[PDB]
């Protein structure tokens, strides 16, 4: 089977670990606290995805430059009801996106907790992310709620294509 | 999914939380933690809190070892089974299940509706566990904390060849200064820390008198000194390594850096050995088989 590597960052409580293990178990697993790192292969449509869990390489971005040359794709989860750190977000996607080692891997965004009622929709995550001012770079962004499971496969969608 | 996949997931989220509750004990006691290691420090040379902050960061960049032997196992049949298992994948097993019990506090862990899948049970006659549900993938793989850069490894006495992990598998381990299963360990929880606070380590690791002594190893690399480690350095059990539990899987060779090869400790010859290094690193375009 073809593989594709995934790198799943973003701000802590964005919804990343509910997100793989809702991808791969298709449950809502407890939340536990990601010390360091979960790391799940996913089958779908013909492919297996590799997809790392990272709690946070904030402190710790030398320890993940070694599979940056053959991460395939980027994903970032946001809290789009946490008005008060979607540009702690913002700075944090630059930060990844900054890296030269990754600059061939696509971009998806998951715009996380739609469910939420005070919840931005995906418009304006890509304003206050500043995805229309990216240059050079595959990116698309998809609403999702982690716990029902819409939009993760339209994501998974997506990378499928990137492919 | 299939069944067993997810008895395999849950057994890793139960190890996800083992490591989560040892994570919280250190960030319980940070502050006791870090007044023993500045202690330790003060006691044995100047300026601690930046000795004390160069000891962590080479805690910290070691490398993480597994020690093989390539000589009573077959390192092919090791490579192509695609994952490295622990010793639940044997009446051997018993003690460690008691050991991992009582040394990660796995009691408490018994409400977690994970706890089926990383609780033995007890074993049966046959030294299997009575419980349908346990899975291997909920107790962690051993390795070492190779800060000195052994000659053979972190622990030799599994064998001479070894596999350097990549460094972001350190971030699921926790570490302790005694093999857990060794006396001088003690079954003592508070003896083990994590990826995010080797000052406890510091202030746990041995200081012996004679030997092998991490401690002034340890304070001697910090301050930049070449010299070459102890000939005792990861070559016995208890103290003599840094004992490290990973806590996930270690697939091959996704979370590989390098296999060190022992030349003279193989059931395979020099051409052969040099042959599978030539093939397996050419088909994974990096130089991750290395002989020695
Ligand atoms: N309402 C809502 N809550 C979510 C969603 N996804 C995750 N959460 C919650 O957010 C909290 C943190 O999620 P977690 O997976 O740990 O985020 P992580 O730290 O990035 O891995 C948990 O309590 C989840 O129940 C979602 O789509 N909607
Ligand atoms: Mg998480």
């Amino acid at each position: 089977r073809p593989e594709m590597r995934i790198l799943m960052v973003g701000l802590d409580a964005a919804g990343k670990t509910t997100i793989l293990y809702k991808l791969k178990l298709g449950e809502i697993v407890t939340t536990i606290p990601t010390i360091g790192f979960n790391v799940e292969t996913v089958e779908y449509k013909n492919i297996s995805f590799t997809v790392w869990d990272v709690g946070g390489l904030d402190k710790i971005r030398p320890l993940w430059r070694h599979y940056f040359q053959n991460t395939q794709g980027l994903i970032f989860v946001v809290d789009s009801n946490d008005r008060e750190r979607v540009n702690e977000a913002r700075e944090e996607l630059m930060r990844m996106l900054a890296e030269d080692e990754l600059r061939d891997a696509v971009l998806l965004v998951f715009a996380n907790k739609q469910d939420l009622p005070n919840a931005m929709n995906a418009a304006e995550i890509t304003d206050k992310l500043g995805l229309h001012s990216l240059r050079h770079r595959n990116w698309y962004i998809q609403a999702t709620c982690a716990t029902s499971g819409d939009g993760l496969y339209e994501g998974l969608d997506w990378l499928s294509n990137q492919l | 999914p299939s069944n067993e996949e997810r008895k395999k997931v849950y057994g890793r989220l139960f190890g996800k939380q083992v490591l989560a509750h040892i994570h919280s004990r250190c960030q319980r006691d940070a502050d006791i933690i870090r007044e023993k290691a500045l202690r330790r420090i003060s006691r044995e040379c100047i300026d601690c809190a930046l000795l004390l902050n160069k000891m962590v960061d080479i805690l910290q960049n070691a490398r993480l070892t597994i020690n093989f032997n390539a000589a009573k196992i077959d390192f092919v049949s090791l490579l192509k089974n695609k994952e490295y298992l622990n010793s639940y994948a044997p009446a051997y097993n018993v003690g460690r299940d008691s050991v991992e019990t009582k040394a990660f506090e796995l009691e408490k862990l018994a409400d977690s509706p994970y706890a089926p899948y990383g609780q033995t049970g007890g074993f049966s006659v046959a030294y299997t566990p009575n419980s349908r549900t346990f899975s291997t993938t909920s107790r962690p793989i051993y390795a070492a904390l190779d800060f000195l850069n052994g000659e053979n490894g972190g622990a030799s006495a599994y064998g001479k060849s070894f596999f350097e992990l990549n460094d972001n598998v350190k971030t699921n381990c926790t570490f302790s200064p005694f093999d857990i299963y060794g006396h001088r360990f003690g079954l003592d929880t508070s003896k083990l820390s994590t990826f995010w606070h080797m000052e406890n380590l510091i202030a746990s690791c041995q200081n012996d008198f004679f030997g092998y002594n991490c401690f002034k190893s340890l304070v001697k690399m910090a301050k930049d000194e070449k010299f070459l480690a102890h000939s005792n350095y990861g070559k016995g059990y208890e103290g003599n390594y840094i004992e490290a539990h990973i806590h996930g899987d270690v697939c091959l060779f996704r979370d590989i850096k390098h296999v060190y090869l022992s030349l003279q400790e193989n059931s395979y010859s020099k051409s052969q050995l040099y042959d599978y290094a030539k093939q397996i690193n050419q088909a994974l375009n990096r130089d991750c088989i290395i002989l020695y």
